[PDB]
C-alpha cells in the first residue's frame, strides 16, 4: 500500500513515459499490483505503451507477473495485437506457454483474434501448438471454429 | 389629461386607489419564486435494468429509445448516460419558449412506440418521462432518533405513507424518493439449492405459481341456469402478504416424501428494491423526498403547505420518526424579498428627507411619498397581466427602476415649486403652466425609455429569459409612472402645495434652512457662470469628451463578464470520488470523515450533513458520493470567515491529507437549474463507428494538447468516469450442449443470482410491492463464488459454472455517454486568467481538427447558448439606438437636436466601469441593466434641459446662449435632488455583506458610480452638446 | 354534478389496517351519527356490504404428488368458471373476440367443482376434489 | 373477465394508482374495483383545467403502467376518457 | 363548499369598495356616494 506504487499504476495506464521515468528514479515499486493483480507492465501491454514496457523491464519488472485469474503481460499483448510489445516481452524471457486459470495461453488469445504475425513469433519462441485450455481446445481448433483458413494452415 | 384631473382631485385619487388595490391584490395572489423559467425546457427519459452493466443498458435500451427520438419540434440537442448501476437517463433539451407540456407529450409518444422493443425487465421497472428543467424547492429528510429503523425501514414508510400525500399538497410538482418502498427479498443459498437439485429458475417458477392472484369466476355466474338461488364470487389463490407465507412455498416433494420449502434454500426478509444508494443525516440512517415546484406555483405557500401537512401526520408517525429539512430555498427567498422591500421603503424615506432639504415643507414632501408606492403596487398588477412572478429578477428590476419612478415625482413637484416662487401664480394655476412645459416631454421620454429597455427582451436563450424579466418590469413601472405623473401628481400639486411669494427662495428663513437656501442660490449662480464660460470655448471640452469615450472603451474591454454573482444560500455541496473498483464500505468511511469534520471543525456554522453514498455529478456507482451541508441561519454566521466561500476553501484544503480519495467542497451557482455557468462545455463525438476505446485515445490526445496551452486553457478535464476492471465470463456453448445444460438456465442462474431478478408483485399491509430473488451477499462477492453455483442438465445431474465457463479481467466503461444519438465524451474547462471564453472555445476547435478521422465535436450547455446569442447582440443595440433617435426627432421636430441628448450615454457608463473595476466586480446582467437605468435617467435629464432650451428659443424667441443657460439653471435643482435621493437609495446595497448581498453589490456599485459621473458631467456637457449641435446643424436662424 | 343536497364524506385507512377494520370504524361512525338525529339525517354508506364468497384452496403438495401442474389447475378453474378471451375471429368481415367458458349447468354450485378434471404428467385425469378444499368466507363485491 | 373485487384492486387498480403522480391541477382521485371484474379510476381536476391536457397527462402515466397489468386486462383495452361531460341522449334499439 | 368559503366575504368587500370609488369619482365627493349605497337593503327586504 505505497502511494508511489499507486501513482506508477495510474501513470503506466495513461501512457505518461516521462512520469514513469521520474517515479522509477524516486524508487517506486515496479511490481506494484492492482486489486485484480495487474502491474504497470500488465497495463502498458494492454493499452499498448511500448516505451513504458521497455522502461519497466530495464528497471527489473517481473515479465511473468500474473493477475488473480492467472493472466500475464504476454497474454494481453498477444490478445490485442501489440506485436512490438510481444517481441520485447519474449526477448526479456516471457513464459511463451504461460497458462491462465482457464488453461488459456498467449497462442490461444492471438489465434482467437487472428493475429497471424504474433502467432508466428510465439511459435518461433517455442509456443506449444498442442496446448489445450480447460475445454480441450487448441489454437488450431479456435482457428477452425472462427473459419480462419490462413491461420489454420500455419498450425498444421 | 393633467388639467382635467387638476379640476377633479377625487377622480385622480379614485384611479390611484384602484391601481393600489389591483397591485395589493396581485401581490397576494402572484406566484413567488427564487427565479422564473431561465434554463431551456428539458425532458428526461429514465429507465433501469436491474443487474445490467453500462454497455447492456446502452445497446438494449438507450440506442433503441434514441433511434426513435425524431419528428419532435424545437429540439436543440439530446444527451444520454448509461451506467454500471443499470440506469439510463436520456435528456432532450428544447428551445427557450417551447411549451414544456407539448415537449413532454411528443417525447412520451415517441418512447411509447419503442416500449415493445425494450427488454421486459426494463418495461416492468417503468420508463418515466418527466420535465427535468425544473429545480428542487426543498429536500424533506426522514430519520428515526430511536435507532430502531434501518435505511430500508424508513424508506418504506416514506414511499408508502408520505410520497403521495406530499404530491397532493398545494403547488407541488415532481417528487423523487431517497431509496425505495419494501421489496420481498428471497436471498438464495447455492449450497442448499444444489443439495435438492434446484436452481434460481425453479425458485422463480415456484414464486410465480404459488404467489399468484387467480380470477376464478362466480357461483351462479352469467349466463346462469333458471332457478339459480346463489350468486357468489369464487376466491382462489391470493398474493402472499408475509415472509412466513413466502417461506412455505413448496419447491418440490422428494422421493422419500419429505418437502423442500423456499425457506430451506433461501433467507426471506422485507428489504429495498435496490441497495446501490446509502443515505445518512448527521451519521444516522435516513430516507427523504426531493420536492419540485409546479408551473406558476407560490414557493412560499408550497413550502408552508408541506411543513403544515407533514405536522398533520406527526401523530400518525411510528415512535422516533422525525422530519428534517437538509435543503430548503424558502428561507433565502423570504430574505431576498424582505431585503428588496427594505430597499424600496428606505428609498421612499430618503426621497422624503431630500424633498424636505430643498423645498422645506411637509405638504410638498408627501406627493412623491404617495405617487412612488402607487406605481410600485400598480407594476405588480401589470406583471400579473403578463403572467410574471415575484422573483429576484423582477424584484431588483423595481429597485433599479426606483430612480426613474422617483424622478417622475420630483420633476413634477419641483417644477411647480419653481414656477410659484419665480412667477407668484397660485398652486392650481402654477401646476397648469408647470405641467404644460413637461407633459409633452414625459410622453416622449416614455417612448425613448421603451426603445432602451424593450429590445432587451428579444434576446434568445436563457440570458434573454433573465433580461426579459428586467425589460418588462422596468418598462411597465416606467409606463405607469408617466400615467400617474399626468393624473395624480398634477392633482395633488394643485390641492396640497401652499403658495410661495414671487422672488422668495427661502433665503429670508433663519437657522440651517436659511444657510442652505443662501448657499445653494450662490452655488446655482456659480454653476451658470461656470457653464457660461464653458460655452465660450466648446472646442476644448469636445476633446475631453473624446478622452472619456476612449477611457470608457478601454475599461469596458478590461472588465471581465460573469453570468450572475455567487450567493451564500445556507447550503453547499461536497463531492466524493474514490478510485476505480472502490466499494460502498470504503466510500462510506470517507463520507463519515467528511460528515465528522463539518459537525466538529465547523460546529458553529453547520446544522446538518446529508451524506449520499453511490451518486456523483461525474457519474454514479459505489466509488462516488455527495454531502448536502445545511448551514445555520445567516444571523448565527457573522463575518466573511463564516460565509459559504470561506467554509468551502477551509474544507477543500482540510481534504488534502485524505486517504487516496478526491474530495472537493464548492458553493452552488446563483441559478442551480443552469449549473456552473463559468467556463465552457465541449462534446467529443465518434462519427465513424470507431468505438469507445478509440474515442478515449482521441479524448486523451485532445486533453494533452489542452495542457500544452496553460496560457489560454485551464482545468480542461472529462466530465465522465474512466474505464474500470470488469470480470468478463465466457460460456462454452459446446460444453453446455455436451452436458445437456440449457443456455437459458445458465444466463437466468447467473443473472438472478449475481444481478437479482424482479419476479412478480405481492401485498404488504394492503399495498402492492415487488418480489426480488438474488444470491445472499456471501455467495456473490468474488470470482471463486462462481463455482458454488450449479445448473441442472436435461439428464437431471447438477453441473457447476466452472464446467462450462472461463473468466478473465478486461477494462470497460461504468458510464457510457452519447450526444445526438452518437457515442460522446463531455469535456469541461475554462479560459485562463485574462483570456475570454470565446478565445478558449476558438483554440479547442483548432485542437479538435488535429484529432483522428471519424472524430467530430459539438458545443452544448452554456457554450451552445453563447455561440447562438452572439450575432443578435449588436443588432438589438442598433435597433434601440435608431428608435431612440426617431423618438427624440419626433419630440423636438428635428433630425439634428436628438444628437444633443444621445451624446450623454458615455457620461454614466464611465462611472459604473470605474466603480466596478475599482471594487473588482464583473460585467454581469445586474451591472448591464444598471447602465441602461443610469443611461435612461441621464438621457431624461438631457431631454428636459434641451426641451426647456428649445421651448424658450421657440415660445419666447430667446437666443441660443440665453435659452441654454436659462434651461440648466431651472433643471439643476431637480437633477441634483433625484441624483442624491437615488445615490443614497443604493448605498446600503454597496455595503451589504448579508444574505443576497452578491446581487445587491452588483446592482448598487455600478449605479452609484454611474449616477455620480452622469450627474456631475451631464450638467456641464448637455448644454455644450445643444450649443455645438444647434450651431453646426441650422440654416440662417439666429444666435440672438 | 349529482344530488348537490347534503354532504360527501370519505373514511380512509391510513395505517394498513385492512378492509374488515375500516368497516368496523365505518359502523362505529354511523352509530354515533344515529345518536344525533337533531343535527345529522340519513348518514349512510354509498358502497355495497360484504357478501358470502366461495373460497377454494389448492393443496400444492397433493397437486405435485399427483403430478398435476398448478398452471393447468388455475387455467381450468379460471377459463371454465370465469371465462377466457383466447383470440379474435372474422364474423361477416368484422374482427370480434373468441371466448371459452363452461356451459351454464356445469358452473352453478360448489358440487360442480368435482365435475372438472385436470390431466397429470402421467396422463391420468385428476378431479378438483382430489387437490382442493372450499369454505364460505365474507369479502367485498365493491372495494373503494 | 372472471376476476373478483380484490383481484382487480391488487393486480390493476393499485398498480395504475401508484403511477398517478406528476399530473398538474389534480384535486383528488377515487376508484371502484367490483365483483364483475371492472375498475374505474376517476381523477377530478381544478375548475378551468384544460381537459385535453388533463386526459393526455393521465394517459401518458397509465401508458407506463400498462406492461405491469395482467395480459388479460391489456387485451380488453384500458380506456382513458373525459367523464365530466353529460349524456345528450340515449338511443334505444329493439326488435318488435 | 369547504374551498369556496374564505373568498365569499372578500369578493363582497372588493365589490363594495369599487362601487364607492366609482360613485366618488362621478359626484367628486367622499361623502355623497353613501347616499346611493344606503339603498341596497330596500330591495333585499322584499326579495327575502
Ligand atoms: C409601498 C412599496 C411597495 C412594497 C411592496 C413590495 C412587495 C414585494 C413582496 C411581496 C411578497 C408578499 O407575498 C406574500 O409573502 C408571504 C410571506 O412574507 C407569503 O406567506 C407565507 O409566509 C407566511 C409567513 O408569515 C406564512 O404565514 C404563510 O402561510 C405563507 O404562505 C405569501 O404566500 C405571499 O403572498
Ligand atoms: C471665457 C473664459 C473663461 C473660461 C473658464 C470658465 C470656467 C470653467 C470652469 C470649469
Amino acid at each position: 500500500g505505497s502511494d508511489l506504487g499507486k501513482k506508477l499504476l495510474e501513470a503506466a495506464r495513461a501512457g505518461r513515459d516521462d512520469e514513469v521515468r521520474i517515479l522509477m528514479a524516486n524508487g517506486a515499486d515496479v511490481n506494484a499490483a492492482d486489486v485484480v493483480g495487474w502491474t504497470p507492465l500488465h497495463l502498458a501491454a494492454y493499452w499498448g505503451h511500448l516505451e513504458i514496457v521497455e522502461v519497466l523491464l530495464k528497471n527489473g519488472a517481473d515479465v511473468n507477473a500474473y493477475d488473480t485469474l492467472g493472466s500475464t503481460p504476454l497474454h494481453l499483448a498477444a490478445h490485442f495485437g501489440h506485436l512490438e510489445i510481444v517481441e520485447v516481452l519474449l526477448k526479456n524471457g516471457a513464459d511463451v506457454n504461460a497458462k491462465d486459470d482457464n488453461g488459456i495461453t498467449p497462442l490461444h488469445l492471438a489465434a482467437n483474434r487472428g493475429h497471424l504475425e504474433i502467432v508466428e513469433v510465439l511459435l518461433k519462441y517455442g509456443a506449444d501448438v498442442n496446448a489445450q485450455d480447460k475445454f480441450g481446445k487448441t489454437a488450431f481448433d479456435i482457428s477452425i471454429n472462427n473459419g480462419n483458413e490462413d491461420l489454420a494452415e500455419i498450425l498444421q | 389629461m393633467p388639467n382635467f384631473f387638476i379640476d377633479r382631485p377625487i377622480f385622480a385619487w379614485v384611479i390611484a386607489i384602484i391601481i393600489m388595490l389591483a397591485g395589493g391584490l396581485a401581490i397576494l395572489k402572484l406566484p413567488v419564486a427564487q427565479y422564473p423559467t431561465i434554463a431551456p425546457p428539458a425532458v428526461t427519459i429514465s429507465a433501469s435494468y436491474p443487474g445490467a452493466d453500462a454497455k447492456t443498458v446502452q445497446d438494449t435500451v438507450t440506442q433503441v429509445i434514441e433511434q426513435n427520438m425524431n419528428g419532435i419540434d424545437n429540439l436543440m440537442y439530446m444527451s444520454s448516460n448509461s451506467d454500471s448501476t443499470g440506469t439510463v437517463q436520456i435528456t432532450l433539451t428544447f428551445e427557450s419558449g417551447t411549451d414544456a407540456d407539448i415537449a413532454q407529450v411528443q417525447v412520451q409518444n415517441k418512447l411509447q412506440l419503442a416500449m415493445p422493443l425494450l427488454p421486459q425487465e426494463v418495461q416492468q421497472q417503468g420508463v418515466s418521462v418527466e420535465k427535468s428543467s425544473s429545480s428542487f424547492l426543498m429536500v424533506v429528510g426522514v430519520i428515526n432518533t430511536d435507532g430502531t429503523m434501518t435505511q430500508e425501514d424508513i424508506s418504506d414508510y416514506v414511499a408508502a405513507n408520505m410520497k403521495d400525500a406530499i404530491s397532493r399538497t398545494s403547488g407541488v410538482g415532481d417528487v423523487q424518493l431517497f431509496g425505495s418502498q419494501y421489496a420481498m427479498r428471497i436471498w438464495m443459498n447455492p449450497n442448499e439449492l444444489n443439495k435438492f437439485q434446484l436452481t434460481p429458475v425453479d425458485v422463480i417458477t415456484a414464486i410465480k405459481a404459488q404467489n399468484a392472484q387467480v380470477a376464478a369466476g362466480q357461483l351462479g355466474g352469467t349466463p346462469p341456469v333458471k332457478g339459480q338461488q346463489l350468486n357468489a364470487s369464487i376466491i382462489a389463490q391470493t398474493r402472499l402478504t408475509s415472509t412466513e407465507e413466502f417461506g412455505k412455498i413448496l419447491l418440490k416433494v422428494n422421493q422419500d416424501g419429505s418437502r423442500v420449502l423456499l425457506r430451506d434454500v433461501a433467507k426471506i426478509e422485507l428489504g429495498g428494491e435496490n441497495y446501490d444508494i446509502i443515505a445518512e443525516f448527521n451519521g444516522q440512517p435516513a430516507s427523504g423526498l426531493g420536492i419540485k415546484l409546479a408551473t406558476g406555483a407560490n414557493a412560499l405557500d408550497t413550502a408552508a403547505a408541506i411543513r403544515a401537512e407533514l405536522a398533520k401526520m406527526e401523530p400518525f408517525f411510528p415512535s422516533g420518526l422525525k422530519i428534517v429539512y437538509p435543503y430548503d430555498t424558502t428561507p433565502f427567498v423570504k430574505i431576498s424579498i424582505h431585503e428588496v422591500v427594505k430597499t424600496l421603503v428606505e428609498a421612499i424615506i430618503l426621497v422624503f428627507l431630500v424633498m424636505y432639504l430643498f423645498l422645506q415643507n411637509f405638504r410638498a414632501t408627501l406627493i412623491p411619498t404617495i405617487a412612488v408606492p402607487v406605481v410600485l403596487l400598480g407594476t405588480f398588477a401589470v406583471l400579473a397581466a403578463f403572467g410574471f412572478s415575484i422573483n429576484t429578477l423582477t424584484m431588483f428590476g423595481m429597485v433599479l427602476a426606483i430612480g426613474l419612478l422617483v424622478d417622475d415625482a420630483i420633476v413634477v413637484v419641483e417644477n411647480v415649486e419653481r414656477v410659484m416662487a419665480e412667477e407668484g401664480l397660485p398652486p392650481k394655476e402654477a401646476t397648469r403652466k408647470s405641467m404644460g412645459q413637461i407633459q409633452g416631454a414625459l410622453v416622449g421620454i416614455a417612448m425613448v425609455l421603451s426603445a432602451v429597455f424593450v429590445p432587451m427582451a428579444f434576446f434568445g436563450g436563457s440570458t434573454g429569459a433573465i433580461y426579459r424579466q428586467f425589460s418588462i418590469t422596468i418598462v411597465s413601472a416606467m409606463a405607469l409612472s408617466v400615467l400617474v405623473a399626468l393624473i395624480l401628481t398634477p392633482a395633488l400639486c394643485a390641492t396640497m402645495l401652499k403658495p410661495i411669494a414671487k422672488g422668495d427662495h427661502g433665503e429670508g428663513k433663519k437657522g440651517f434652512f436659511g444657510w442652505f437656501n443662501r448657499m445653494f442660490e450662490k452655488s446655482t449662480h456659480h454653476y451658470t457662470d461656470s457653464v457660461g464660460g464653458i460655452l465660450r470655448s466648446t472646442g476644448r471640452y469636445l476633446v475631453l469628451y473624446l478622452i472619456i469615450v476612449v477611457g470608457m472603451a478601454y475599461l469596458f474591454v478590461r472588465l471581465p463578464s460573469s453570468a450572475l454573482p455567487d450567493e451564500d444560500q445556507g447550503v453547499f455541496m461536497t463531492m466524493v470520488q474514490l478510485p476505480a473498483g472502490a466499494t460502498q464500505e470504503r466510500t462510506q468511511k470517507v463520507l463519515n470523515e467528511v460528515t465528522h469534520y463539518y459537525l466538529t471543525k465547523e460546529k458553529n456554522n453547520v446544522e446538518s450533513v446529508f451524506a449520499v453514498n453511490g451518486f456523483g455529478f461525474a457519474g454514479r456507482g459505489q466509488n462516488t458520493g455527495i454531502a448536502f451541508v445545511s448551514l445555520k441561519d445567516w444571523a448565527d454566521r457573522p463575518g466573511e470567515e463564516n460565509k459559504v466561500e470561506a467554509i468551502t476553501m477551509r474544507a477543500t484544503r482540510a481534504f488534502s491529507q485524505i486517504k487516496d480519495a478526491m474530495v472537493f467542497a464548492f458553493n452552488l451557482p446563483a441559478i442551480v437549474e443552469l449549473g456552473t455557468a463559468t467556463g465552457f462545455d465541449f462534446e467529443l463525438i465518434d462519427q465513424a463507428g470507431l468505438g469507445h476505446e478509440k474515442l478515449t485515445q482521441a479524448r486523451n490526445q485532445l486533453l494533452a494538447e489542452a495542457a500544452k496551452h496553460p496560457d489560454m486553457l485551464t482545468s480542461v478535464r472529462p466530465n465522465g468516469l474512466e474505464d474500470t476492471p470488469q470480470f468478463k465470463i465466457d460460456i462454452d456453448q459446446e460444453k453446455a450442449q455436451a452436458l445437456g445444460v440449457s443456455i437459458n438456465d445458465i444466463n437466468t442462474t447467473l443473472g438472478a443470482a449475481w444481478g437479482g431478478s424482479y419476479v412478480n408483485d405481492f401485498i404488504d399491509r394492503g399495498r402492492v410491492k415487488k418480489v426480488y430473488v438474488m444470491s445472499e451477499a456471501k455467495y456473490r462477492m468474488l470470482p471463486d463464488d462462481i463455482g458454488d453455483w450449479y445448473v441442472r442438465a436435461a439428464d437431471g445431474q447438477m453441473v457447476p459454472f466452472s464446467a462450462f465457463s472461463s473468466s478473465r479481467w478486461e477494462y470497460g466503461s461504468p458510464r457510457l455517454e452519447r450526444y445526438n444519438g452518437l457515442p460522446s465524451m463531455e469535456i469541461l474547462g475554462q479560459a485562463a486568467p485574462g483570456k475570454s471564453t470565446g478565445e478558449a472555445m476558438e483554440l479547442m476547435e483548432q485542437l479538435a481538427s488535429k484529432l483522428p478521422t471519424g472524430v467530430g465535436y459539438d458545443w452544448t450547455g452554456m457554450s451552445y447558448q453563447e455561440r447562438l446569442s452572439g450575432n443578435q447582440a449588436p443588432s438589438l443595440y442598433a435597433i434601440s439606438l435608431i428608435v431612440v433617435f426617431l423618438c427624440l426627432a419626433a419630440l423636438y421636430e428635428s433630425w439634428s437636436i436628438p444628437f444633443s441628448v444621445m451624446l450623454v450615454v458615455p457620461l454614466g457608463v464611465i462611472g459604473a466601469l470605474l466603480a466596478a473595476t475599482f471594487r473588482g466586480l464583473t460585467n454581469d446582467v445586474y451591472f448591464q441593466v444598471g447602465l441602461l437605468t443610469t443611461i435612461g435617467l441621464s438621457a431624461k435629464n438631457a431631454i428636459l434641459i434641451v426641451e426647456f432650451a428649445k421651448d424658450l428659443m421657440d415660445k419666447e424667441g430667446k437666443g441660443l446662449i440665453e435659452a441654454t443657460l436659462d434651461a440648466v439653471r431651472m433643471r439643476l435643482r431637480p437633477i441634483l435632488m433625484t441624483s442624491l435621493a437615488f445615490i443614497l437609495g443604493v448605498m446600503p446595497l454597496v455595503i451589504s455583506t448579508g444574505a443576497g448581498s452578491g446581487a445587491q453589490n452588483a446592482v448598487g456599485t455600478g449605479v452609484m458610480g454611474g449616477m455620480v459621473t452622469a450627474t456631475v458631467l451631464a450638467i456641464f456637457f448637455v448644454p455644450v452638446f445643444f450649443v455645438v449641435v444647434r450651431r453646426r446643424f441650422s440654416r440662417k436662424n439666429e444666435d440672438i
